[PDB]
């Protein structure tokens, strides 16, 4: 059981984003706060979400480090199939 | 008569986004064929965004009700990016795009971390009052507002009574009552067609309490002045012409009580009355009538010869807390005089008067002034000895103020 | 203010988590339009998890998520779980803390005192004192 | 700006005098979303038909294979009324008198034990 | 325009001045 | 498109953005208008000189579109006035045929009333003897009702929910004033106590286990002092909820938001029940049977679903608007269904064979508020164009129009006499009609000359500080409740 040992030491530990954050979007969406380590956990695989995404556009930056622009995350979320918008109208 | 029209998106910028595209040399009926099929979808949707609004009650239409409008149409809510899976995120909106026309289009990393996060406001509570009481509405603050006859008075008999309440309350016997009077005229809704006999209770009160100079008496009105001007309902600018006398009599007046001792609170009687003094010129303005008025009335309060030093510590006080301008125009031609009358205080022997007390507090606030009217328009540099050329008053100690000041600067 | 507060506390906190794991990164300086677009794939990432996890416990007829239902909840989004421990463990990591609460005395109401007129028999005692 | 003072005429036109700031600045991410959708499909379907200039049928057929999938509806009229009939045909069942908290079978209700991991 | 309102408040009308009471006695 | 009515501006809008034939191939009402027939009662002294100038072949293509896509119902009478026109259109496919407002309704209340419906033709709950003791205590509060009438004008005692940062989207009040709750757009429902008496849950199961039944207190033993709050906060729904009912034994509260399903909380455990998934689309509205065991939900698919709170499928689907349903009511003898909608017309709906029986069509916007009279004679309805339409059940006429609110009327109620008409809008006002004027008399012309009495009408406008009053309770000692959360705008 990796992943329920996981979860059980997930107690006394502080994620990236907040619990009053993270469960707040999760209240909006009828998750209602029954543990706190199930926060923590879904806090974290967001994180990771984000933090891969951003390692993908940093070795993009480093092929073409420093300032993350728009045309690094355009080809980043390519490989994951989401085509990211310019803003283009302002 | 109706002369509605049909808007459609301009096709000279469906043709910028087909270049910046790949899609180069597009007709223009190809290029009008797609700004009449996206002008119908927003047409769309912010029809069905109309209704998001109206069933939540609202008549403003906020930036959630196109996503729900989007996601009724099976269209996913996200606008910065789109997933062909659209596993990831399956109709979930993200908010949208904090985005503007005049932004600067590239922050620094660790410029978003530092800034403090906004304040989660108060969760929602239900709190129960009173629309009508049998018929009437009642000013309550949670509610939006031959023998000729024998008269009645333009209040209820039980209208006396508060203003009778209030007043028998707002000359503090009771420091909690003071305050539940203080409450009451602050925020009182129908506290006007009562302002004349407040007003006229304030203005008769100080002028026969300065006969004999009481100071409770006086600083309880002055808080009864503070709390009549931040109500919001009322007209006041028809009654200050009452109420404007009365507080310079606080400031510009001599104390016939102790005069030691509750100078502490004399000062405060002047910091009071100098707060609501600049609190009514910056209200009730027009042209040359009340702020010139009254700095004309300080500035010869100021250069007459020989004045009481309450009087003039009080005038200081006045023309000290006007602003920004006030004393970088008008305290700069005058540090020679303030230093002679303090070492004429200094020389007389004399210390069971109260020249003294009255010079040190003088002193002090002028130089406290000086300080930052210097930080604000200059360098801090030479700060050791430059000042020996106004006369030599706070020097260092005045550059430690203004370096205290830069700190706050720093820290802000 | 406030109700504009309600909403941006809680995306200034996604936004201040977005800037973290982008330090975290390498990136120092990043576009304005590339920060709003990956607080808002934040922002609808949780609010997924939300949807998704509440379903797959809702359709086994219970009413609170366990760990057995974000588990294939996570799974259906693509996640492979399993590299959780390892980057729950980094020594790179922040914490932002949660943003501040707008509580005073819990609540600081304590109306005020103007009660005189009691109450005719078509009003119970627990609505408000007929105002003085 | 230039294309964000026609979107205020387009809400205008629809009555919507008070909006939020943000609401213009949103439609245009999604106007540019959707037109960035056709004209990525209406190249792939250039290429189908082998011709190097996207002329106005493909288009014309970017737009249709989109709104065949995207902009869904409410059900029609003649469907609504036929599951009605179908549905309204059968009685209305009695009530056992006395069986407790009503509710459906326990398959389709959220009333479960609830599990919850042990602290340890 | 000197019809206006404020012309006829009469703080704008009054020598209030002289009331500042200054060493009463 | 300039010399149509004022009234239908709406429409034409929707109308300019459609140019398209796939526009409208997917808009389904205006699909809709095109295969259906509009109305259009005429008398027969003018029906004389159109048909004089269609039968004609001048004019036989206008000829021909009339007798291809209008219907015309014709009434031996006076030509209407403009004002009375003006009262009684404003709908799509609108101002309906009297064969659909001619069939036999039941508007009686249950236990003598030839109009009453038997107890056996629904076939509704049993009464137990806990609700038994509700009705005990009910007529306490019966003997210290007033009558209100127009002299005695009721207080009016507003619950405003102060903070509400979170959009307050559902109101509802229990039948006694004991509860409030409170829909929200965070997705959430919230339930307040207004009594000095704590919201409690019940025991869990082990500590009931150990206790007895059979004993007097029984109710009283199970109640958890543990769990003691004066607001319970509810999750589950992903999407603001616009729905909100209570059940009249006070167990049971409904909600209803825009993911589609329909959800019953219990108010003993506090917890969510069951989860009613019909509509795919937002239900705009739920209510509970005033005998508390089926309820109706209507939605955005332009039905209305009768559910009974023991299957997970409806009983009776109501399928015949072409708009969104907006408001779903029941009758005080729950036989009966009101289903206003966004195509500017309400239905009556029979329990059984779910057939319409009534169409009232003369609002000018989407209705946003029904109510019942007590007597069940009478229906309420308020849209968004400020009118108030007093109708008549039996004859199927209206019989008053209040025209004093000015924005969307989203709340009426009647008096628990039957004496007042309360309705609140959003211009932040709580007015009050009189409902026994203006029901002083009781055709084949198919219409009555409506009065324009609404000024004698009017015993009262209060109006809030800056407050959508979207909630109207009545105490039963006759206390006006409204709840509105306070938005400063």
């Amino acid at each position: 059981t990796p992943l329920v040992d996981f979860l059980m030491q997930l107690e006394d530990y502080t994620p990236t984003i907040p619990d009053a954050v993270t469960g707040y979007y999760l209240n909006r969406a009828g998750f209602e706060a029954s543990d706190p380590r199930i926060i923590r956990l879904i806090s974290l695989a967001a994180q990771k979400f984000i933090s891969d995404i951003a390692n993908d556009a940093l070795q993009h930056c480093k092929m073409k480090k420093y300032t993350l622009t728009m045309e690094d995350l355009t080809p980043a979320l390519s490989e994951y199939g989401i085509n990211v918008k310019k803003p283009h109208y302002f | 008569k109706l002369k509605l029209s049909n808007t459609v998106l301009p096709s000279e910028s469906m043709k910028v986004v087909a270049e910046s595209m790949g899609i180069a040399q597009i007709q223009e009926e190809t290029c009008q064929l797609l700004t009449d099929e996206v002008s119908y979808r927003i047409k769309e949707i912010a029809q069905d965004a109309l209704k998001f609004m109206h069933m939540g009650k609202r008549q403003k239409l906020t930036t959630s009700d196109i996503d729900y409008a989007l996601k009724l149409k099976n269209v996913e809510p996200l606008y910065g990016f789109h997933a062909q899976e659209f596993i990831p995120f399956r109709f979930a909106s993200g908010g949208g795009r904090e985005l503007y026309f005049y932004e600067e289009k590239e922050v620094d990393l660790s410029d978003i971390i530092n800034t403090p996060l906004p304040r989660v406001p108060l969760d929602v509570c239900l709190k129960a009052h009173w629309l009508s009481i049998e018929g009437c509405q009642p000013a309550i603050p949670e509610n939006p507002p031959r023998l000729k006859p024998r008269s009645i008075h333009e209040l209820s008999v039980e209208q006396q009574l508060y203003y009778k309440e209030i007043t028998e309350a707002c000359v503090g016997s009771c420091e909690a009552k003071r305050a539940e009077a203080l409450q009451s005229i602050a925020t009182d809704p129908g506290l006007y067609q009562m302002l004349p006999r407040f007003s006229t209770f304030i203005s008769e009160g100080v002028r026969v309490n300065v006969v004999q100079n009481n100071l409770a008496l006086l600083i309880y009105l002055m808080r009864m002045v503070k709390a009549l001007m931040d109500n919001p309902t009322l007209y006041l600018e028809k009654y200050v012409h009452e109420l404007i006398p009365a507080v310079m009599t606080c400031i510009v007046s001599r104390q016939l009580c102790l005069r030691p001792d509750v100078d502490n609170h004399w000062a405060l009687r002047d910091f009071a009355a100098r707060l609501v003094a600049q609190i009514c010129k910056h209200f009730s303005t027009t042209t040359n009538n009340i702020q010139s008025r009254i700095t004309k009335t300080f500035t010869k309060s100021w250069v007459d010869e020989k004045t009481p030093w309450t009087t003039r510590y009080g005038s200081i006080a006045g023309l000290a807390e006007l602003g920004h301008d006030v004393i970088k125009t008008l305290i700069l031609p005058r540090l020679q005089q303030e230093g002679e009358r303090i070492r004429s205080v200094l020389d007389g022997p004399v210390l069971s008067n109260i020249d003294r007390i009255g010079a040190d507090h003088v002193q002090s606030l002028l130089l406290k002034h000086c300080a930052p009217v210097l930080a604000k328009l200059r360098p801090p540099p030479d700060n050791q000895d430059a000042y020996r050329a106004e006369f030599g008053s706070l020097g260092p100690l005045l550059c430690s103020q203004v370096v205290k000041a830069r700190a706050q600067a720093a820290l802000q | 203010n406030p109700a504009d507060n309600y909403h941006l506390a809680r995306r200034r906190t996604l936004q201040v988590v977005v800037s973290s794991l982008l330090t975290e990164a390498g990136f120092e300086s990043a576009e304005k339009a590339s920060v709003e677009t990956l607080t808002e794939m934040l922002q609808s990432y949780i609010s997924e998890i939300g949807r998704s996890a509440k379903s797959y416990c809702e359709h086994t007829a219970r009413t609170q998520p366990t760990l057995s239902d974000i588990v294939v909840t996570l799974v259906e989004m693509g996640f492979n779980v399993d590299t959780l421990p390892a980057y729950a463990k980094r020594s790179q990591r922040m914490v932002i803390t949660a943003p501040p609460v707008t509580n005073q005395p819990v609540t600081p109401k304590a109306l005020t005192a103007g009660q005189n007129r009691p109450h005719p028999p078509h009003i119970p005692s627990h609505f408000p004192e007929f105002p003085d | 700006p230039k294309d964000a003072q026609m979107m205020a005429q387009i809400l205008k036109d629809m009555g919507i005098t008070e909006y939020e700031p943000r609401v213009i600045n949103q439609m245009l991410e999604f106007a540019f979303r959707y037109v960035t959708t056709i004209l990525d499909d209406a190249k792939i379907y250039s290429s189908h038909a082998k011709k190097a200039t996207v002329d106005a049928d493909d288009v014309r057929l970017a737009i249709q294979c989109r709104a065949d999938q995207s902009f869904t509806s409410p059900p029609p009229r003649d469907f609504l009324l036929d599951i009605a009939r179908q549905r309204n045909q059968t009685p209305l069942p009695l009530i056992k008198p006395y069986s407790g908290p009503r509710l459906p079978p326990d398959r389709y209700c959220l009333t479960a034990p609830n599990y919850r991991l042990k602290s340890l | 325009d000197l019809l206006a309102d404020e012309n006829f408040l009469m703080v704008t009308q009054l020598h209030w001045e002289d009331d500042i009471i200054w060493d009463g006695e | 498109h300039g010399d149509q009515e004022c009234y239908y501006q709406d429409d034409l809008r929707v109308l300019s953005s459609l140019t398209k034939k796939e526009h409208m191939k997917g808009n389904e009402t205006m699909l809709d208008f095109r295969t259906s027939k509009f109305v259009l009662r005429i008398s027969r002294d003018s029906y004389q000189l159109l048909k004089r100038h269609l039968q004609e072949k001048q004019n036989n293509q206008i000829w021909n579109i009339v007798q291809e896509h209008l219907y015309i119902d014709i009434f031996d009478g006076m030509p209407r006035s403009k004002q009375q026109i003006d009262a009684m259109v404003g709908s799509l496919a609108g101002e309906a045929k009297r064969e659909a407002n001619k069939s036999k309704v039941f508007f009686g209340l249950l236990k003598q009333d030839p109009n009453a419906p038997p107890q056996n033709r629904i076939p509704l709950p049993e009464l137990k003897d806990s609700d038994k003791l509700d009705k005990i205590m009910n007529m306490k509060e019966t003997t210290k009702r007033v009558r209100l009438g127009p002299d005695c004008l009721p207080s009016i005692c507003f619950y405003t929910f102060l903070n509400a940062y979170q959009g307050l989207t559902a109101v509802d009040v229990t039948d006694d004033s004991s509860l409030i709750a409170g829909g929200f757009a965070d997705s959430t429902v919230r339930v307040w106590s207004v009594t000095p008496k704590k919201l409690r849950s019940v025991k869990q199961a082990s500590d009931l286990s150990l206790i007895d039944k059979e004993s007097d207190d029984v109710l009283e033993r199970i109640m958890d002092e543990k769990t003691a709050s004066e607001l319970k906060i509810l999750y589950g729904h992903s999407g603001p909820v616009y729905g909100a009912s209570f059940s009249p034994d006070r167990n049971y509260l409904l909600s209803s938001s825009e993911d589609g399903t329909v959800r019953l909380w219990s108010l003993q455990t506090f917890t969510c029940l069951v989860g009613y998934k019909g509509h795919n689309y937002p239900v705009w509205d739920t209510q509970f049977s005033p005998y508390g065991y089926y309820f109706v939900s209507g939605g955005h698919d332009r039905v209305a679903r009768l559910w009974a709170t023991d299957h997970y499928q409806p009983l009776r689907i109501f399928a015949g608007h072409l708009a969104d349903v907006n408001c779903t009511r029941f009758h005080p003898n729950s036989n009966y269904v009101a289903t206003g909608s966004a195509d500017r017309t309400v239905r009556l709906w029979d329990v059984l064979n779910g057939n319409c029986v009534r169409i009232f069509t003369g609002h000018k916007g989407p209705i946003h508020s029904l109510t019942f009279s007590p007597n069940g004679r009478f229906l309420a309805t308020g849209a968004t164009d400020g009118r108030v339409l007093l109708w008549d059940i039996g004859h199927g006429l209206m019989v008053g129009e209040l025209k004093g609110h000015t924005d969307t009327v989203c709340s009426l109620r009647f008096s628990r006499d039957g004496e007042i008409l309360a309705s609140g809008s959003m211009d932040n006002t709580v007015r009050l009609w009189d409902a026994i004027k203006a029901f002083e008399d009781l055709t084949a012309t198919g219409h009555i000359n409506l009065p324009e009495n609404s000024q004698e009408l009017l015993l009262g406008t209060y109006m809030t500080k800056s407050t959508p009053v979207v909630h109207l309770h009545f105490t039963r000692r006759n206390l006006v409740l409204a709840a509105g959360a306070y938005s400063p705008q």
